[PDB]
RNA sequence: AGGACCGAACCGACUAAUGUUGAAAAAUUAGCGGAUGACUUGUGGCUGGGGGUGAAAGGCCAAUCAAACCGGGAGAUAGCU
RNA sequence: GCUCGCCGGAAGACCAAGGGUUCCUGUCCAACGUUAAUCGGGGCAGGGUGAGUCGACCCCUAAGGCGAGGCCGAAAGGCG
RNA sequence: ACACAGGUGGUCAGGUAGAGAAUACCAAGGCGCUUGAGAGAACUCGGGUGAAGGAACUAGGCAAAAUGGUGCCGUAACUUC
RNA sequence: AAUUCCUUGUCGGGUAAGUUCCGACCUGCACGAAUGGCGUAAUGAUGGCCAGGCUGUCUCCACCCGAGACUCAGUGAAAU
RNA sequence: GCUCAACGGAUAAAAGGUACUCCGGGGAUAACAGGCUGAUACCGCCCAAGAGUUCAUAUCGACGGCGGUGUUUGGCACCUCGAUGUCGGCUCAUCACAUCCUGGGGCUGAAGUAGGUCCCAAGGGUAUGGCUGUUCGCCAUUUAAAGUGGUACGCGAGCUGGGUUUAGAACGUCGUGAGACAGUUCGGUCCCUAUCUGCCGUGGGCGCUGGAGAACUGAGGGGGGCUGCUCCUAGUACGAGAGGACCGGAGUGGACGCAUCACUGGUGUUCGGGUUGUCAUGCCAAUGGCACUGCCCGGUAGCUAAAUGCGGAAGAGAUAAGUGCUGAAAGCAUCUAAGCACGAAACUUGCCCCGAGAUGAGUUCUCCCUGACCCUUUAAGGGUCCUGAAGGAACGUUGAAGACGACGACGUUGAUAGGCCGGGUGUGUAAGCGCAGCGAUGCGUUGAGCUAACCGGUACUAAUGAACCGUGAGGCUUAACCU
């Protein structure tokens, strides 16, 4: 139920090697308010494609 | 095959317990009695001589009388 | 497996998802907008949307339907007499769904779920 | 859907009432029995004079199960009780001479020829 | 009337599952036995280690009991590791 | 604030034990809180406990403790 | 040892159903148990239902299932009556 | 036989089939009379056996509901 | 002046128990398993006295002889006593052939049927129960058969804990006693979140020599491989009869497997209703909350098995034992030495599945990019600007896809999900009102109302204008060509 040899510190790393984050890939530029939203989410503002869904 | 009582574990693997079945007959024995089958095969082989020889004059006494 | 099964369980028992969705409910119909998960969301347009095309018919019986729904005189008077002839004339769809980000205290999925007609 | 240790009731004028199903005959490992499938049973309660006794074990053919038959039209013909008819284990033929209730089309054979020609509904 | 019957609190712990770095150094959950008595419980008091106490299992005597705990003799001795 | 759910011979109210400022207010969020915290039984500062009748003290004794003298025991002490 | 599914003596005892301080739903009153949000795989834990058969399971009917209340009729061997 | 080595004694019953069980037998290895014998109604979370109902125990597993698992955000052990 | 005799004499003077146990140590030394050996065991084999009416070798085979296996009981004490955790069952297996079944044969003291024994053959198959903790065994009924063994007498970091193997108790027996017993009997805590190898799945990374999307060949690997009963040939062959076939063909079964949900069903706490208790909605009415979904009754989709579809085969190649043909060596004989033919569930194909990470990285079809410069250390060199393709990815709506990833459908040129509309289905005559009834209720409106996941529709809502990645014609040497 547990190790017989400590792992070096390269099965370590090796193990991290898929722990990287996925950067955003897309910040969509929102067309009246002009600021930077997720592609898909309103802005801060409640701006959604130019319209305003929601005040603040 | 292993006998079947208290002692421990040297019962519990060993075998040393002999059941002779006499095929023409059919008179069994089971001598389970040491820890060692071969002074328990020959005090199995002895006992069905005095049951065979136990069973022709045990014969030989009912279509006698 | 749910192959062709519908319905979100959301962590909840059968008796506490009724309640939760009808204290939702009977809560868009009163703000007109509010501020909910996500996964919540999506499965309050199977609540909500039953609700407005149960208004359409203004009798006694749906009355008394749309009131074992929310269970409230207010919401069942708001229903029929506002929301009503408002979407008298929409096929379906009667409210919108608004991603907003992601909430700071569990990183949540949030949206705001709102009327089509509020504003 | 007959298996093992299966009380059955009695469709004859043999001498029982109610016998326990001890084998299903017809191949190994073999689970159940339709109808027309020949069991082994044991005779668990009889008339106080008949041609079985209780305690013998003899072979059976059943005639009505609770699960029933299916007929290639996909209609099933379900009973409320398990039956069965006596046989001898040599000549395997039935013993009784006057069939109880009803039976089905799939005992009729060249085998179960007279058990058919004794029930009074065929269905 | 009752070391009487059924059964909650109350006291106990018969089976099973969980738990076994637990929620818990012995418990939980569902069933279980006593429940006016040789019952239970509070507050105080007494019995001290080869001694106590024990409806008697070598049981209990501060998570410790075929002889407690702490201080000393004491850096016991160890043909053993 | 509006709904919803839970307990209700208790998961309510109030004593004694025990704890010892946890009470209340203003303030603060490093640590402490199994996350975060503007919140806290947390930090800092101030406040709060009012009795002829309640409880203790007091008066009375139970077990049991101490024990003038006394009896006993190498000494300590033991019994009374 | 902890903001720990344990333990801690006494007092107060409402409504409806019920014999009851069982128990269900409630009142007065107090809480939602101090990580959440999704997903709806294996597997485990705690539960629900089951065709035909009904102890074939197994060390063993373990566990589950079932029986369950009141009034009345009725009730065997045996017995220390 | 809570006791019997040989022993699954033998015979009967129970079961389709019974090393257990119950009834006899007596060849009691090695019972036996207050380290008590033989009975014994009631009682037992007492040991063994049979029958009835009942059933996922099983044939043979299916499906479902919740709590984990699983992914995400926060905190973050352990034996070795 | 001591049998101090345990005789270099511990003292003149010395028995036991521990299963209540404790410590120091040992694999220096036992029980388990491994190992070495193979006495024994099991299996072969050699001689053939005999048995077999006569006839050693159809079948057994005395007296003796030689080996094999490691397989029973042992022997030795090499590995482990700073732990190698144990019998039986359960659950998974897996290999061996010394074969239980099925298959192919030789001999038979083989009429046939059916046996006998030997040889070849491991492909698949190889019961459920009663008794017992049982392994083992006996028994019941089956079966084509209920194989023998190896794997720590397979398998407890998978389960069980009956037996043994602790502490309690009792009996018999032994002991004066503590206690004892391979004697029984009642009771008696089975722990561990997986780092690595392993294995089952499923991804990411790069590689495959420009990039990308598809379709592929198949080097290889895996799965699969069971079998009865009836009928026909034919009551013919055979036989004094009784009995009863080879070969071949047909049906229909069992167990197993793969698939699927149309059927019969199961579930269906997301559908409909009945109902009890209580609380609430101002009350009646109607509903709702909670009581395991309160208890039930049904039940859609889905998933499922008991449901119903299919599967094993046939063939082919080469064979094993075997049967031969021609045929010498050896004027004959002879299946072999040359040459040739048949010959099994085995082998290779055939059948389904995986499969170019097959680095030996393959093949085919389609798509896409045809800019400028410099710099020095001229090289598969480095930088700048311009450029951004095919395509991919992200995000979103999602799925008969899924743990996550992946996979698939879809993104306004849109049916991708929800909704909506229509139907289907399920529950079974909704509420309100009217009447009949003293009232509970019944009747009418009314097969009504409600109806999840289904089916067919419909842009009503959410699927954005984009942006990000990936680029600029792809090395060298020969060779065949090309004008
Ligand atoms: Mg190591
Ligand atoms: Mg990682
Ligand atoms: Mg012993
Ligand atoms: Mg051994
Ligand atoms: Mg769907
Ligand atoms: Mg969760
Ligand atoms: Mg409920
Ligand atoms: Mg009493
Ligand atoms: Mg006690
Ligand atoms: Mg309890
Ligand atoms: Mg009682
Ligand atoms: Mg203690
Ligand atoms: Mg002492
Ligand atoms: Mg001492
Ligand atoms: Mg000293
Ligand atoms: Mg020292
Ligand atoms: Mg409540
Ligand atoms: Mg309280
Ligand atoms: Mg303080
Ligand atoms: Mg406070
Ligand atoms: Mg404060
Ligand atoms: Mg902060
Ligand atoms: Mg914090
Ligand atoms: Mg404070
Ligand atoms: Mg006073
Ligand atoms: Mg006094
Ligand atoms: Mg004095
Ligand atoms: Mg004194
Ligand atoms: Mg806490
Ligand atoms: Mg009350
Ligand atoms: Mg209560
Ligand atoms: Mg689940
Ligand atoms: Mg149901
Ligand atoms: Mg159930
Ligand atoms: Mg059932
Ligand atoms: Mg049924
Ligand atoms: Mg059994
Ligand atoms: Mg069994
Ligand atoms: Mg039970
Ligand atoms: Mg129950
Ligand atoms: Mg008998
Ligand atoms: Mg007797
Ligand atoms: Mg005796
Ligand atoms: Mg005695
Ligand atoms: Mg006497
Ligand atoms: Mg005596
Ligand atoms: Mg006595
Ligand atoms: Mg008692
Ligand atoms: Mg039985
Ligand atoms: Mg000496
Ligand atoms: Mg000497
Ligand atoms: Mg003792
Ligand atoms: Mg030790
Ligand atoms: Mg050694
Ligand atoms: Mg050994
Ligand atoms: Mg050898
Ligand atoms: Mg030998
Ligand atoms: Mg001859
Ligand atoms: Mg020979
Ligand atoms: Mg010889
Ligand atoms: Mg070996
Ligand atoms: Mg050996
Ligand atoms: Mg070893
Ligand atoms: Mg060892
Ligand atoms: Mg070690
Ligand atoms: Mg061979
Ligand atoms: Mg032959
Ligand atoms: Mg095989
Ligand atoms: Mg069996
Ligand atoms: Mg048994
Ligand atoms: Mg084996
Ligand atoms: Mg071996
Ligand atoms: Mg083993
Ligand atoms: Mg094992
Ligand atoms: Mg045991
Ligand atoms: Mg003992
Ligand atoms: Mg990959
Ligand atoms: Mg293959
Ligand atoms: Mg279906
Ligand atoms: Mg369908
Ligand atoms: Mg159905
Ligand atoms: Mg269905
Ligand atoms: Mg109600
Ligand atoms: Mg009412
Ligand atoms: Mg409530
Ligand atoms: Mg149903
Ligand atoms: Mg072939
Ligand atoms: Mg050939
Ligand atoms: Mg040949
Ligand atoms: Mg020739
Ligand atoms: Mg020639
Ligand atoms: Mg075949
Ligand atoms: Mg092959
Ligand atoms: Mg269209
Ligand atoms: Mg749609
Ligand atoms: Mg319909
Ligand atoms: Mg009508
Ligand atoms: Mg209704
Ligand atoms: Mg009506
Ligand atoms: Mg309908
Ligand atoms: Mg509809
Ligand atoms: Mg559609």
């Amino acid at each position: 139920a547990v190790q017989q040899n400590k792992p070096t510190r390269s099965k370590r790393g090796m193990r991290r090697s898929h722990d990287a984050l996925t950067a955003v890939t897309s910040l969509s530029v929102d067309k009246t308010s002009g600021e930077k939203h997720l592609r898909h989410h309103i802005t801060a503002d409640g701006y959604y494609r130019g319209r305003k869904v929601i005040a603040k | 095959f292993r006998s079947s009582g208290a002692g421990g574990q040297h019962v519990n693997t060993t075998d040393s317990a002999i059941r002779i079945t006499h095929l023409p007959t059919g008179i069994v024995v089971e001598c389970q009695d040491e820890r060692s089958q071969h002074k328990n095969k020959a005090k199995a082989l002895s006992v069905l001589g005095a049951r065979i020889h136990a069973a022709e004059m045990a014969k030989r006494q009912q279509a006698e009388a | 497996m749910r192959h062709r099964k519908s319905g979100r369980q959301l962590n909840r028992n059968s008796s506490h998802r009724q309640a939760m969705f009808r204290n939702m409910a009977g809560s868009l119909v009163r703000h007109e907008i509010i501020k909910t998960t996500l996964p919540k969301a999506k499965e309050l347009r199977r609540v909500v949307e039953p609700l407005i095309t149960l208004a359409k018919t203004d009798s006694v019986a749906n009355r008394r339907l749309a009131f074992a729904r929310t269970r409230d005189n207010e919401i069942v008077a708001k229903l029929f007499n506002e929301l009503g002839p408002r979407f008298a004339s929409r096929a379906g769809g009667y409210t919108r769904i608004l991603k907003c980000g992601f909430r700071a205290g569990d990183n949540a999925p949030m949206a705001y779920i709102e009327l089509v007609d509020r504003s | 859907m007959i298996q093992e240790q299966t009380m059955l009731n009695v469709a004859d004028n043999s001498g029982a009432r109610r016998v326990m199903c001890i084998k299903v005959l017809g191949g190994s490992h073999r689970r159940y029995a339709g109808v027309g499938d020949i069991i082994k049973i044991t005779i668990k309660e009889a008339i106080p004079r008949g041609k079985v006794k209780k305690g013998d074990v003899l072979k059976a053919v059943v005639v009505r199960t609770k699960k029933g038959v299916r007929r290639p039209d996909g209609s099933v013909i379900r009973f409320d009780g398990n039956a069965c008819v006596l046989l001898n284990n040599n000549s395997e033929q039935p013993i009784g001479t006057r069939i109880f209730g009803p039976v089905t089309r799939e005992l009729r054979s060249e085998k179960f020829m007279k058990i058919i020609s004794l029930a009074p509904e065929v269905l």
